[PDB]
RNA sequence: GGAAGGGCACCACCAGGCGUGGAGCCUGCGUUUGACCAACACGGGGAAACUUACCGGUCCAGACAAGCAGACUGAGAGCUCUUUCUAUGGGUGGUGGUGCAUGGGUUCUUAGUUGGUGGAGCGAUUUGUCUGGUUAAUUCCGUUAACGAACGAGACCUCAGCCUGCUAACUAGCUAUGCGGAGCCCUCCGCAGCUAGCUUCUUAGAGGGACUAUCGCCGUUUAGGCGACGGAAGUUUGAGGCAAUAACAGGUCUGUGAUGCCCUUAGAUGUUCUGGGCCGCACGCGCGCUACACUGAUGUAUUCAACGAGUAUAUAGCCUUGGCCGACAGGCCCGGGUAAUCUUGGAAUUUCAUCGUGAUGGGGAUAGAUCAUUGCAAUUGGUCUUCAACGAGGAAUGCCUAGUAAGCGCGAGUCAUCACUCGCGUUGACUACGUCCCUGCCCUUUGUACACACCG
């Protein structure tokens, strides 16, 4: 995963080589044995599960963008 | 239990003498609200001149 | 032999002056060469604060200032007569730091 | 027509002050005159230059359009952005918004 | 709260040797600031033997202090059997 | 190392740590301030007290010794600390702040209280004192009631050296009650009595 | 009091300087709340996590004192598994209410307030505390049924302003010489001389200096005032700190292991984490930032400050010097400073030119593409492109009299990252030096059917 995140922008490729936390691979395990309803929102959308849903706080980019609460 | 990073931030610090997390005074080191730095100011040594 | 560099450092002038005056006439007992006294420029902290507990009333601030003064003495001797002359009684306020110079 | 050509092509879209400057002294144009002077012998040298910036050697950073979801160069409502969709930038609109 | 025996022997005996305690409230701080024993263990400990008039408190600045009586040191006379 | 500022705020702290400790364990004695030296090799620290036969009890000062040697880290056998006695207890101004506290949670009335104090401080020889207590006595309505006399001045820098001040919230059965006793000092150029300087005001003449 | 006199004030005016309200911006008030001259960049309140008081699971932080490897979830959090907690009696936490139960303001920056004895009145009360002349002042001289006194003011303290006087400076400097650098000498840059000499230049201490003294006039021959020489200073020199009595149902229970009462005290209103929210927007208002350009933008090249702050050495958390790489943003190496040593060698303005009066190169709102830093997790900062309103702003409205206003930056607080407030310095003026016309404040006389006191 290395052209990857060589061609995504500026801030996937910082993210990516800041490194990860355990509950993003408890995801990624979770997706592939499955193939949605954590809360976190926080990775980088890669092309690996191109093919939702996320709590608002109140029910190349980010899922910071479908979690609106109001 | 706490696994939130307290590394740094308000959620770290607290006021020396009451246990405030706002108005933090941190010039020096002196780590305490303004209120309880007030109260103290002669203990310390800090007397107003002008 | 073994230059010796004493630092004087408080808040009060005046003990700090007197005590001065007493180490170096007491070096001078000895019939000792001192370059000095230096008299170290006075650092000031400033801190201002509001006086309000609770941000109600015109903002007033209070503005608590702190002087440290601080004095340096070199006597040209060895350090064992240094300290015998420094062995003597001391006054509140003053603190006293010994290095080889 | 009138203007010098320091800043008659920061009419057309796409070219502002920065890469006019990057066109005018490229072509190695004149550029103590006005564009009411030049004339079609260096129309075509300046339409070159502005057409082909990578073959220019204009600086890779410079182009403007960098990158395309795939080449350095000089649909968000569609799939449903909070940027397309929206202030973007994140800015207290409580005051400000009173335009309409 | 429950307490195993080897941690509250150890608060024991350092009640014992050294008849002075102190105390910050940061139960976080897993590590008590002179035994390894966690703050929370043994300040509920101390609040236990606080209402059996062994130990009497002094609160400043957000930290304990705890002062011994003759009731504290023959309550540990009394548990160790010394 | 650490350097001189960071030094300076860490011993004033720890002599408002300290003050605020003491104050708050000698209320059975009348905790009267602390004076700290730090003499080669060791670190005085010396309580004050309006009785004294009561804080000794010396055990107990030995243990208060050690609480900040180990509480605060401090080095074996380089810290000291003792008792000692007021020179003047009505002269102090918090020895008859805790006083008054003491005198109004025993039982007696609050005025008689501070008439008896007002009268100790007189019999001590100060040039002025003035009480005031605010807060609610024996009505829902709080009230604030003052007892002064003597010289008493009230501005100037005189008045941070020439007056003793002690302010004390005193939690009683239906509320707090805060209290507030001033002292003047004479002029005692030796500086035994108060201040060592005379005031702006007061000019002594030689007869020709 | 839309009554008569006296006095004072850029939070009042006259005479002006800048402005606000008009444009865009951001920030507060009218998805936690407090606050209505004296709320509205205030709670030091610039909230990504907590702060947090608003909206899933979780432990008991119920102390003291009758009875014993599977699935779900965000999260093997909890439930399957392991293992030797109760029924009360009650305690702790509560940023839950009560600031009208309480404890710990730009009323009033004005000069005012009160005992003791004495005099007057049946008494509330009154004189002292005042006709008059002065003062910033209830400051003083005097008058005097008052005399003698307490606060406030003054006095006091801090800083700046002057010292070719003193004290003495290798963590600060000045000069000469010697050496090396260039055009013997002379112009000239750097380096030493453990004393070349000195403290004139910077530092910090003791001291001095100004007290209105002399000159004239005025006033009473007082108190003092105006204009003069001199002097650094003739306004107590300027600017501050402290600052009396009496109150507000002024603010704060959400600063306080300050606290009384009511309420939760176990499907907890605390506690631990996850996520959101306070950042909403058709709208009204409040404090500031950026402009309307040619007195300018833009591009070269001269260059002059103060205040303060700056490490745990883990490779290294702070200030960062220098070298290298990178257009810039940013990265590696050599390292110094726990500090007058190192950072610290510290802008508008000013010669020169392209603009050329055009909403234009003034302006950059707003957008897209893009790189990297901070942070555990995205805030900010680099490049280009986009180029909105805006051509001195209605009623109203705020600040200010000298290095002041106005203009330009710097530091600190805030801080893992992001600048309004507190200070610092730079350039540097117009008018006024009067008054109570308005807005107030103070005193005397007077009127009153008010006393919650004319919002009567
Ligand atoms: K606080
Ligand atoms: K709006
Ligand atoms: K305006
Ligand atoms: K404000
Ligand atoms: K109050
Ligand atoms: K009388
Ligand atoms: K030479
Ligand atoms: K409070
Ligand atoms: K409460
Ligand atoms: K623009
Ligand atoms: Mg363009
Ligand atoms: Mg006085
Ligand atoms: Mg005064
Ligand atoms: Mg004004
Ligand atoms: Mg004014
Ligand atoms: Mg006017
Ligand atoms: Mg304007
Ligand atoms: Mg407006
Ligand atoms: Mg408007
Ligand atoms: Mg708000
Ligand atoms: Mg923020
Ligand atoms: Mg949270
Ligand atoms: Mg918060
Ligand atoms: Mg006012
Ligand atoms: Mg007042
Ligand atoms: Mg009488
Ligand atoms: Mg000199
Ligand atoms: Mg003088
Ligand atoms: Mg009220
Ligand atoms: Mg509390
Ligand atoms: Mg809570
Ligand atoms: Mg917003
Ligand atoms: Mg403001
Ligand atoms: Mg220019
Ligand atoms: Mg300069
Ligand atoms: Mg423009
Ligand atoms: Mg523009
Ligand atoms: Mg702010
Ligand atoms: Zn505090």
């Amino acid at each position: 995963t290395e052209d990857l995140v060589q061609l995504f922008p500026a801030r996937p490729r910082r993210r990516f080589s800041r490194g990860l936390k355990r509950k993003p691979m408890a995801l990624v395990k979770k997706l592939r044995k499955a193939k949605v309803r954590t809360h976190l929102r926080n990775m980088i959308i890669m092309p690996e599960m191109i093919g939702v849903g996320i709590y608002n706080g109140k029910c190349g980019h980010y899922l910071a963008e479908f979690s609106l609460s109001y | 239990w706490n696994s939130h990073p307290k590394n740094y931030g308000p959620g770290s610090r607290v006021c020396r003498v009451c246990g405030n997390s706002h108005g933090l005074i941190r010039k020096y080191g002196l780590m305490c609200c303004r209120q309880c730095f007030r109260s103290n100011a002669k203990d310390i040594g800090f007397i107003k001149y002008r | 032999q073994h230059r010796i560099r004493i630092t004087l450092s408080s808040k009060s002038v005046k003990n700090l002056e007197k005590v001065c005056s007493d180490l170096v006439r007491g070096a001078k007992d000895k019939l000792l060469r001192v370059k000095g006294p230096v008299r170290m420029p006075t650092k000031v902290l400033n801190i201002t604060t509001r006086k309000s507990p609770c941000g109600e009333g015109t903002n007033t601030w209070d503005r608590f200032e702190m002087r440290v003064h601080k004095r340096v003495i070199d006597l040209v001797s060895s350090p064992d007569v240094v300290k015998q002359i420094t062995s003597i009684t001391i006054e509140p306020g003053v603190e006293v730091e010994v290095t080889i110079s | 027509g009138k203007q010098k050509i320091m800043f008659a092509l920061t009419s057309i879209k796409g070219v502002g002050r920065r890469f006019s400057n990057i066109v005018c002294k490229k072509a190695d144009i004149d550029m103590n005159k006005r564009a009411g002077e030049l004339s079609a012998e260096e129309m075509d040298r300046l339409m070159a230059v502005v057409h082909n910036p990578r073959q220019f050697k204009v600086p890779d950073w410079f182009l403007n359009r960098k990158k395309d979801y795939g080449r350095f160069s000089q649909r968000l409502k569609k799939i449903r952005n909070h940027r397309g969709l929206r202030r973007v930038r994140g800015q207290h609109t409580k005051t400000t918004g009173r335009r309409g | 709260m429950i307490i195993s025996k080897k941690n509250r022997n150890e608060i024991c005996k350092y009640l014992f040797q050294e008849g002075v305690l102190y105390a910050k409230k940061d139960y976080n701080l897993a590590k008590h600031p002179q035994i390894d024993v966690p703050n929370l263990q043994v300040i509920k400990l101390m609040q236990s033997f606080k209402s059996k008039e062994y130990v009497r408190e002094t609160f400043s600045w957000q930290h304990y202090y705890w002062y011994l009586t003759n009731d504290g040191i023959e309550f540990l006379r009394n548990f160790l059997n010394l | 190392q650490i350097s001189k500022k960071k030094k300076f705020v860490s011993d004033g702290v720890f002599y408002a740590e300290l003050n605020e400790m003491l104050t708050r364990e000698l209320a059975e004695d009348g905790y009267s301030g602390v004076e700290v030296r730090v003499t080669p090799m060791r670190t005085e620290i010396i309580i004050r007290a309006t009785r004294t036969q009561n804080v000794l009890g010396g055990r107990r000062i030995r243990e208060l010794t050690s609480v900040v040697q180990k509480r605060f880290n401090f080095p074996e056998n380089g810290v000291e600390l003792y008792a000692e006695k007021v020179v003047n207890r009505g002269l102090c101004a918090i020895a008859q702040a805790e006083s008054l506290r003491y005198k109004l949670l025993g039982g007696l009335a609050v005025r008689r209280a501070c008439y008896g104090v007002l009268r100790f401080v007189m019999e001590s020889g100060a040039k002025g004192c003035e009480v005031i207590v605010s807060g609610k006595l024996r009505a829902q309505r709080a009230k604030s009631m003052k007892f002064k006399d003597g010289y008493m001045i009230s501005s100037g820098q005189p008045v941070n050296e020439y007056i003793d001040a002690a302010v004390r919230h005193v939690l009683l059965r239906q509320g707090v009650l805060g209290i507030k006793v001033k002292i003047m000092l004479d002029w005692d150029p030796k500086g035994k009595l108060g201040p060592t300087t005379p005031l702006p005001d007061l000019v002594t003449i030689h007869p020709p």
